[PDB]
């Protein structure tokens, strides 16, 4: 009633608003082109490996996604959520939400979480996309990032990330990534530190040659976002060892 | 006093019919939406959901409401469920049920008349369905065309007479903007759009300006 | 001012009278429902419970809210107690106790009839028992066949004088088809549906097109 | 008032969303037809044995069937209601709902018991079924796994198992389990992983040749879901039997 | 406009009026219900407690609600202190209290006459109690017989004259048939049942068919 | 409303939804005619005896009955009101419940004292019946057995037993009991373990010739439910003794 | 349209008057409880509390209910503070408020004439008071007697000339059953109750039958 | 609105169901008229004695009485209140409550004070009555003992008591008491339990000779209850002394 289908939950059905299956790695990068999302497939409940094939990156709209880090069930649903949280603003109001419009929501949705943050069962995302409302088309990629407590950050600085192996991956980056760049260059960066943080990090672990783990990507554009396939993957991790 | 029923009735059917039409059919790429609206902003056909569309007829805020109503009830299911599971049938019924609710309870009946249509999955050889419900409650299942708003009688049988399976979508256009000037002047000042069968998620795109001139046949 | 009940009472019985008419009978498989149904989507027929089936006529949206309150009362007691428990008395007797409420207090009586049967459990010499609930609230115990909505009197003793126990389905197919001819035309464009006995669990399955064929008798 | 039997309890009769015996392992294969599962039948509170012909599959709908391991007593009433929810929402459909809505509903209910969760009393379903509405009807067959904050998984193994001897089993199976293969081979490797859960966690104690307690099974395909024979068990663990 | 009472009233009387009817007795096993009732499947008598029997006529639907109504104000005092506090006296109040607070303030009044009978303890040398509430909130402590349904003039004169007490059941049984046939047509196609003084809890049953029979006077 | 007493106070008068007299032993055989029970009487709060005339078994219908072990004033007004569920419900449906509606009214009661049982207070019944619904009026014998957060259970071994000494009574069961049986034997095998269980444990202590103080009983048949006499259990318990 | 309360007022005494009669007095013992009575179980006459009676007239369920009412909101006091605070006046009054309360808003007035009495504690020389409360809201502090129901004015003069303070009770009982007798049929088939100043709780006890014999005197 | 007063406060004022003066001993006798109720005067809140000449037994109603041991304070409204609810019920119903209705009312106003009880502030009676309902008038006498948690329980050994030195007392009684006796024997039994009760017990303290402190008494007859005279008590404690 104000184009919120979250709101609409919140007041005609509230009822959807290591114990249980973790985390991982996510990095973002910026490029000319635009922006992209790369995050490992790891999810482990303690030191336990639970599942190597987890998609922790999702596209959000048209010209968005994010991957969201923290307990694997309460961040899927709350992906799922903000997607359609968005794809019912567009229907209802008929255009869709500014990028900083998507953004203030996911963050609101977060704010939403910190009950259970406060418990462990923590989550937090990172979002990216094509500005489609800047004015310089040149650097229109955004990052997004988030607090616990909901706060919502800007990137500028190319690059960020999130997960147990983010301190590492961030920097990966501070020295394997410069500005404006392909989006095979980026694509590249970020499987890398991708790499690196599975180095220092038993919760991620990376690029898996043997066992056909390959760390999962998406990159928006003007063109829109779009979900880069296994083979650009493989044949990218494998031009980065050694 | 009782069949204030025969009143109500008349005050909604009055207004819809005092009012300008729509033309909903079913040909090759899915389902096509066209219905006179001058207005450059404000809508009167909508994206229901993922393989569903919506246009109404009647008093805007009414039916625009319904409309919201409608792409809530969707959602709402698809996120509850899957949004495989979201059916026309579904917010067929649901806007029936509303309607006639409203008929019997609200101080004023809803001067409006609805059309639900689901252009099947992407794939599948299932054939579009239409669907209508009336300002008391009452709905059809439509498989050929619909037409509601202003004067049906002219508008409906020169589809009778004019309806053809597998129709191209330039001819399906022809085929309804002829009728539509049947009855009542025919300007590419309207809003057309379609339930594209072909495309694999959204199957809802308006045809805009530049590119409905080369569909709609002259005087 | 009193007899308020004539009035709506005439509202009910007038509306349910201009509409498509439905037969329901007792045979050898279990329970037969025919019913006009024109509509490819819309039914006029559903599985009710394990062992109940239910169909009406008058204004859609009415009965179709009677139809989901019904599989959910139904459900609910399934579920609270033993499926074994749900009959087809409790779903009429609710039935009864509802639309008897709305005819006395919603501001408009509902336009409905209701049929409700119950074929036995999958076994035991039961034979099937039949339900009618009127827009008032009135409830009777067939134990043949029941007719409900258009004009009954000719269908009625159409089958008055047609009835047979142990009745094959084909004939007992006939029978009915045949009844509702003798009233108003009777083309394979109809819904049929039948509670089968026979069956574990469900009970109740709808006899298609390409097999409805081979029962209904032309011209 | 949305065709789900639940939502109607939410708001019409709420009353209804080792102190106790408990659970016990649970496996699902993948195979050329079909799903099945198999599952122990040893309930045990404590270390004391509380039954051993306790079912802990059932067959949720035409298509589809599911395992739930955890506190017995909220295990049960939870696929009960899940049962229920399902044909519910046919019944006034006139439909039924996509594999991929019954466990989002399967998911959605064990999220509801998240309180119940973190309080001991914690339980665990693993879902399967014939989805009638995949492309290649080869792969047809699919496995849900579930968290405790109601997280839904995807199997794409084409194995799972839940419960104490799950470790195990999964283990067993991940040499024992092949692709593509009969209803006879797959019925043959869970009775068999079945039997190693057993082997390393007094939990479970799957095929006792000796009682005449064997194993749990059904079968899912594109006829439907059947509960496997009491023979057709044990003169196949009996052949597993060196 | 204020004696309404009046119209509703008439309302009620009416609805009774034309409609079938019961006779409830004194005699010596303790009570006996004797009612009209072709249904094979929906009673009119029914056991309220212990030792409290429960009869009614009008429209079905409400009666019956009163019926349930009662089995549970029945079941609470029993529950909330004990069964042997369940008194005949209190149901009545109850029933009057209700009934004369619909026919005051429901949209319509019910068409309801009901009798609540109970037949002393098992043992103590108590003679049974009768009630009868009528639609608009209004009992009377009958100790012999009482009628109601129809045309009771007929039917009640023909007990004024033709009541016995320690009367045997099976006379009872006749004195009863009898009156009712001189106004209305007597097959053993009714219902009737006992609350038998004799049980030590229960109290009530119902004369099934084979044993009926043995009791009814012909023509 | 459902035909449910319980549910009618639920939403009309709610208010009926060692510190204190404990709990004792009760046993359940199968047999050819039906089914009986038969129990302790002695009442335990600490180590002291508070009652050894305590009836612990109650015929909750005309073909069915059970008995109850845990907290004794909990236990009483929760079978007490089980009957009335049963009876209240027969008046208003006309008809009786299946045994199977019987019992799962029977848990949902129970699941309703889960808040009272986590605080030391907890009871938990057996019931028994002759399901006049049975194929084989021969086995139409049943006993179900409870959780604490009420789920529901099948015997399917002709007997059980709850209470402090049920695992005593169990074990001695499992040997002085055989299948298919008279109505004297199995009287007399409860008779038995009912002394069992006062052997290993101070908190039965069944039948004591000295005091006067014999076991309770109740048999159900296809004539239906009946309380055997001070008499039939006495000179039993004599010829049990050696 | 505003003088509803004429009629509303006209409904009410019309249904009292249309009804037995009862007499309330001053006397000796303290007070007594006269009032025609057919019903051997039902009464009208009740222990309101320890020092306190009523007797009403009207519809039995209407003021049962009141009397029930007036019963609590006196045990409720006597919880509250002490039952020697327990008063007449409170009772009057509360009725008063309640009944005009009922008088102005209720769907219909209270076809109720009320009589609240107290017989003063169980020593002082303090002569009982007696209280009358109308449907319509209206008390008066009568010191003497007091009559009500069907015809008043012969039964009421009949003792304007017939009373006798500290009348014995065998001759209070001929003068109040006399003048009773003046106007409308006279049998020991009646209810009769006294509030006895000698009792030191209670204070109210019911003549029962072998004692009134020999109270009231014959044609 | 079912005639129950209490009822009408849980819904019309609510606000009505050693930190504070303790409890006493209290005794309860059956015999061939009917039944009494004595109990001791000494109220102690810690080992400090508060009052001496408190009345621990009150009459119920006409044909019944009762004693309640606990906290004085929430002894003393619950019984008051107890009362009333039966008065009332009779003024409304016309006639009084069955025995059994009597203490199945009770019962709930203890099982409505259990909060209080885990608290400390916990509170048990002992009721007494002649039931005018009994089939054999002889032993028409009838004690039923409570719970905290609200269970109703029936005496069937003739005498039973409440309070510290009960435990003492029912032992006297033990030896002390026989059936059918006087209302003179009983009553002299009585007096002496209390007395021993007084022996081994500092909380209680009976019959005190030398301050004129008497044990209260009731007996309830065919003909009611009647509280017993301050001197058919010190002359019959006297011939007790010795």
């Amino acid at each position: 009633n104000l184009s919120s289908f979250t709101d609409y939950l919140r007041g005609h059905a509230p009822e959807l608003l290591d114990l249980a299956p973790h985390g991982t790695t996510i990095v973002a990068l910026t490029y000319k082109g635009g922006v992209l999302l790369a995050g490992d497939r790891r999810a482990t409940q303690g030191n336990l490996i639970a599942s190597r094939d987890v998609e922790k990156v999702y596209v959000t709209d048209e010209y968005s996604a994010a991957g969201i880090a923290g307990t694997a069930g309460i961040a899927i649903e709350l992906v799922r959520l903000f997607a359609v949280e968005l794809e019912h603003y567009e229907k209802i109001e008929g255009v869709p939400l500014t990028f900083d419009g998507k953004a203030n929501r996911l963050a609101s949705m977060v704010r939403g979480n910190l009950g259970a943050a406060m418990q462990g069962l923590a989550v937090v995302p990172l979002l990216v996309g094509y500005d489609l409302d800047a004015d310089d088309e040149s650097r229109a990629g955004r990052i997004v990032s988030y607090d616990v407590v909901g706060g919502r950050y800007e990137e500028r600085a190319g690059y960020h990330a999130v997960g147990s192996g983010s301190l590492a991956a961030k920097s990966a980056l501070k020295k394997i990534y410069s500005p404006d760049s392909d989006e095979e260059t980026a694509l590249r960066a970020a499987i890398e530190s991708l790499y690196d943080a599975a180095d220092d990090d038993s919760a991620t672990g990376g690029p898996d040659l043997t066992r056909g783990i390959y760390p999962t990507a998406v990159t928006i554009t003007q063109a829109g976002a779009v979900h880069v396939s296994e083979e650009t993957t493989s044949e990218l991790a494998r031009r980065i060892v050694a | 006093a009782e069949q204030i029923m025969r009143d109500r009735s008349e005050l909604a059917r009055k207004g819809i019919a005092r009012g300008r039409s729509v033309v909903v059919l079913t040909f090759r790429d899915g389902v096509l939406f066209v219905a006179e609206n001058p207005s450059t902003a404000l809508h009167k056909v909508s994206e229901l959901y993922d393989r569903l569309g919506f246009a109404a007829v009647g008093k805007y805020n009414e039916f625009e409401n319904l409309r919201r109503a409608g792409i809530v009830h969707a959602d709402m299911r698809g996120y509850s469920y899957d949004r495989r599971d979201v059916t026309g049938r579904s917010l067929a019924n649901a806007y029936a049920q509303t309607l006639g609710t409203i008929f019997t309870e609200q101080p004023k009946p809803y001067e409006v008349e609805i059309c639900v249509a689901e252009v099947g999955r992407v794939g599948s050889p299932k054939a579009p369905q239409l669907y209508r419900i009336t300002y008391d409650g009452s709905i059809v299942d439509e498989q050929h065309f619909v037409v509601m708003g202003g004067t049906t009688e002219p508008i409906a049988t020169a589809m009778r007479e004019s309806y053809r399976a597998d129709l191209d979508l330039e001819a399906a256009v022809g085929i309804a903007v002829n009728a539509l000037r049947q009855g009542g002047v025919d300007v590419a000042s309207l809003e057309v759009a379609v339930l594209d069968q072909s495309r694999p998620r959204r199957a809802f795109r308006r045809i805009a300006g530049t590119a409905l001139e080369q569909l709609v046949p002259a005087e």
